[PDB]
RNA sequence: UAGUCCGGAUUGGAGUCUGCAACUCGACUCCAUGAAGUCGGAAUCGCUAGUAAUCGUGGAUCAGAAUGCCACGGUGAAUAC
RNA sequence: CGACUUACCAACCCGAUGCAAACUGCGAAUACCGGAGAAUGUUAUCACGGGAGACACACGGCGGGUGCUAACGUCCGUC
RNA sequence: UCCUCCUAAAGAGUAACGGAGGAGCACGAAGGUUGGCUAAUCCUGGUCGGACAUCAGGAGGUUAGUGCAAUGGCAUAAGCCAGCUUGACUGCGAGCGUGACGGCGCGAGCAGGUGCGAAAGCAGGUCAUAGUGAUCCGGUGGUUCUGAAUGGAAGGGCCAUC
RNA sequence: UGCCUGGCGGCCGUAGCGCGGUGGUCCCACCUGACCCCAUGCCGAACUCAGAAGUGAAACGCCGUAGCGCCGAUGGUAGUGUGGGGUCUCCCCAUGCGAGAGUAGGGAACUGCCAGGCAA
RNA sequence: CGGUGAUUGGCGCAGCCUGGUAGCGCACUUCGUUCGGGACGAAGGGGUCGGAGGUUCGAAUCCUCUAUCACCGACCA
């Protein structure tokens, strides 16, 4: 299975991270619409969530999916980010080589200002 | 009994040493370990000794 | 790749007709070809596996890997992690040209052939084929080889019954004895 | 005749040494035990040994988590 | 694929004694000269010598002669 | 003589004989012999109230043993001093509580089934009596 | 210089002769096939002159059926202290 | 070189039936640890200092190992 | 002498010449970090190749594995593979557990110096529990700590260790 | 505000299997090409890059179906703390606790935060 | 009553210790020599390690239980 061998390669990630009580960055790479948000450490909500499915970030992007728009991403999280007091936090790969897209949205994010 | 014992001497100005145990009849080869060492507070690589 | 621009308009368009599918997805589509080559003998010679293992670097297009022993059995021989065989797993582009090699002249080139056994499937629509020779492909120069043990082709294709993955073989004529 | 048996060991005096809301102090041992019988929950360490030592003077409390309901151990922040 | 560690991939161009010339990516080398190809074969033509093989009535027949 | 084929162990605890049974309904047959007094049965007596109880039903019908012992019983032997370890296993027990249903026996009338349990019931050093299968 | 263009067994198909008739149970021919065999252990045989060794022919027996038997010639030694 | 009849033994699941100290998809009563509260008990609780004795136990109930579910037998835990 | 299960009576502990087994080792990778993966046993097909070698597919689910006998535990894997490395480092150590004691065991956190990972983070050994013996005496190296009038040295002391 | 879908949680089989149906303008998956970033102890199958022609086939989500798995009463039974008794290797009485298995039955999950589509 | 050590071709012995092979002297089968046996030379055949049941990929080998085959014991009242 496709899914669910990912979902186990990131528990690793997600239990550890957890029990710090980490305000975590989980991103979720996708052929089309990669997304991105920033979860509380509680785990039930949210604080910050941006990706190119909204319509604010996709009419500036030709395509949505490779590594032009993941910088777009990683630097409209951090934008938004540092306007509710968010500084450190912990990036989490969720199940994905630390190779491409989610390495350029994680460049764009330690350029901005978000300090991980 | 088989597994004997050595002396790890630093390479370094002063006399301390580690020891540990090697097997000598299956990997006769001398250990290049690098530990550290409390006397010049520096991380110098060891050489086997008896 | 000869044969894979007339698999797209050819070939899936005569198995729409052939068990009614809906969906152009629906077709049977093959998914890779494996070479294995079953030395066995490789306790006695070292060697005697390099030989094996360049007779797959000019049958097929690619390098082999050497396999493992999964078990270690004393009726043979064989320990835990021992490499007892070598395979080919050929897929993407180089498969498409390897069975055009394989079907046209390179089956016609098996010493007393009569045809390919219509009943050498696995129950899902997986064929495999044996042979006997290296001599029936024409990358062996014949004299630095010295053994007669062939290989065996495996077909892995994505059906479901015997009969739906025995129709698209029988586009490439693949004679059916 | 003779015999072969008569052999045992040292009892490792195992098990649980504080129970549920029970204040301990951080670095307090809790559960003594083989494996990881009891799992390592909220503020509470897991030694080499699957000892499950307090990290926080609080209380102490077990649960039931994931998809597994291995008992857990959590400590209350008192 | 990688690098330094397969055989050579050259397109060649095969023939066969039919003149049925075709070209195909293989690793043979210069040239290749073929017996037979998929077409051209006795394998529709072999079973019909195969068929009519048996048969002792039509043995004896030819020994009586009328 | 049943006995049992590779146990785990050889040796066994002594244990209690205490509660009550479980194999109280008639199921296989029509017709039970069920025990009403606390006790143990011997697999030399199994097999002894077989023969006695198998010729009067004569040989046609079919008769089933609900009961194995699996349960091995040590025995020093005579002129041997307390201790020195356990003793040899000599036989083999099957720890009878009351209500355990101990012989079946289907094809047979009523008044042949009755004239041959007690045959059977004399060889054991238990209490037993004659139960019916019931419905439900 | 190879089990190889050596050797020919075995075997399949098609035939010829003889004889009343060729399956048990004949001889020969054509095609195909290709085995053991690479000079043979202990031990043992024949021969000293046209001799041994090698090659072919003929006769009896006989409708047909010899490598056997009986005869005829061609080449032709070595050694006997 | 191929196989025809098949009184018989019989692996895995399926339905039913039992057993196990070294089996537990279940699971008590007691017992033990910690917290809150009324009453009672010559602080009956803990630490330190001075002095010891004792370290051969026996029986009865309960849970047992062993012995023969024998012993005013032996070895354990509690009263 | 030590380790595992039961007896052992649902905290711990608990005896017998009670019932079953093992240990007196090993490893510089079989340790640390990062990344990725899921078997056993059957069924079918396929060259030698057969009950069992290697290849393809299906069921099945951890009945497999965990260096070693047993118990507990393991999918976030502690099981398997690959890359880099030596944290198998030094000086400590709040706080408990277990012992009559000698002792043993876990350990958050501080300083220095590193290893892996982009980073959060992990690492002062191995999935844990056996792989071991107190003192005296003597040996090896370092540290002027002492050193019998003074200056050395011998011999003692401390540390590492046999 | 509703229907959907995607990411992150609680709870962990009343939540998981099987069968049948359905979903593509959003989203998601399959797929497309890979010379390049990366990489296969061979293969781009996995991982990774650049795109969107086709499909909802496989996967995934939703609905129905009890054919299994699972939950679970009330009563009864076993067991047992305390005090007595007996034909005392076992059982009963007074009182307190009260299973396991099984039966009727329930049962095709509920819900929190944010983003996108659609109808309002 | 236990305790110690073996049971491998038709005979009895090495092989076990230290796991990956079943070997030796005889005997038997055939040929050779002799009129013929016996003797003597040459070729060849025959067990798969008492049985069961562990350990490992694998057992004659390593462990446990058995059967009867030998030796050692069996006290002092």
């Amino acid at each position: 299975d496709k899914k669910s061998a990912r979902i186990r390669r990131a528990t690793r990630a997600r239990r550890k991270l957890q029990e710090l009580g980490a305000t975590r960055l989980v991103v979720h790479r996708t052929p089309r619409h990669i997304y991105a948000q920033v979860i509380a450490p509680n785990g039930s909500e949210v604080l910050v969530a941006a990706s190119t499915v909204e319509k604010a970030i996709a009419e500036q992007l030709k395509y949505t999916g490779n590594k032009d728009a993941a910088a777009a991403v990683g630097k409209a999280v951090a934008e938004r980010a540092l306007e509710k007091g968010i500084k450190d936090v912990s990036f989490d790969r969720s199940g994905f080589q630390y190779h491409g897209r989610v390495q350029a949205l994680a460049d764009a994010a330690r350029e901005a200002g978000l300090q991980f | 009994g088989i597994r004997e014992k050595i002396k790890l001497v630093s390479s370094a100005g002063t006399g301390h040493f580690y020891t540990t145990t090697k097997n000598k009849r299956t990997k006769p080869e001398k250990l290049e370990l690098k530990k550290f060492d409390p006397v010049v507070r520096q991380h110098v690589i060891y050489k086997e000794a008896k | 790749a000869k044969l894979h621009d007339y698999y797209k308009d050819e070939v899936v368009k005569k198995l729409m007709t052939e068990f009614n599918y809906n969906s152009v997805m629906q077709v049977p589509r093959v998914e890779k070809i494996t070479l294995n080559m079953g030395v066995g003998e490789a306790i006695a010679d070292k060697k005697l596996l390099d030989n094996a293992a360049a007779d797959l670097a000019a049958i097929s297009g690619q390098k082999p890997l050497i396999t493992k022993a999964r078990k270690s059995v004393a009726g043979f021989k064989i320990r835990q992690g021992y490499p007892i065989g070598c395979k080919v797993t050929l897929r993407g582009e180089r498969m498409w040209e390897f069975f055009e090699r394989l079907i046209t002249i390179a089956v016609p080139r098996i010493r007393d052939f009569r045809g390919l056994s219509a009943k050498s499937f696995d129950g899902r629509g997986n064929y495999s084929m044996g042979v006997r020779e290296q001599i029936i492909f024409p990358e062996i120069d014949y004299d630095k080889v010295d053994r007669v043990r062939g290989l065996d082709i495996t077909i892995t294709t994505t059906a479901k019954s015997d009969e739906e993955g025995r129709a698209l073989l029988a586009a490439f004529d693949f004679p059916f004895r | 005749g003779s015999t072969r048996n008569g052999r045992d060991s040292e009892a490792k005096r195992l098990g649980v040494k504080r129970f549920g809301g029970e204040s301990v102090l951080a670095g307090s041992i809790i559960v003594r035990q083989r494996g990881t019988k009891f799992h390592a929950g909220a503020n509470v360490g897991c030694g080499r040994d699957h000892t499950l030592f307090a990290k926080a003077d609080g209380k102490v409390k077990f649960e039931v988590k994931g998809p597994k309901n291995r008992k857990f151990i959590s400590i209350e922040a008192e | 694929m990688k690098k330094d560690i397969h055989p050579k991939y050259e397109e060649i161009t095969a023939s066969c004694s039919c003149g049925n010339v075709m070209k195909i990516r293989s690793t043979v080398g210069h040239d290749l000269n073929l017996d037979v190809c998929s077409k051209c074969h006795p394998f529709f033509t072999g079973k019909q010598r195969d068929v009519a093989t048996g048969g002792r009535v039509d043995r004896f027949n030819k020994r009586f002669n009328i | 003589m049943l006995q049992p084929k590779r146990t785990k162990f050889r040796k066994m605890h002594k244990g209690r004989n205490r509660g009550l049974a479980q194999g109280t309904d008639v199921s296989f047959g029509s017709f039970g012999l069920k025990a009403v007094g606390r006790g143990r049965l011997t697999a030399r007596q199994i097999e002894a109230a077989r023969r006695a109880m198998t010729r009067a039903v004569k040989r046609q019908g079919k008769i089933w043993i609900r009961v194995f012992p699996d349960k091995p019983i040590t025995e020093k032997p005579l002129a041997v001093r307390m201790g020195k370890g356990k003793g040899n296993v000599e036989y083999w027990v099957a720890l009878i509580q009351p209500g355990k249903v101990l012989y079946e026996m289907d094809g047979v009338p009523e008044e042949l089934a009755r004239e041959a349990f007690k045959l059977a019931a004399a060889k054991l050093p238990i209490k037993t009596t004659f139960v019916t299968k019931t419905v439900m």
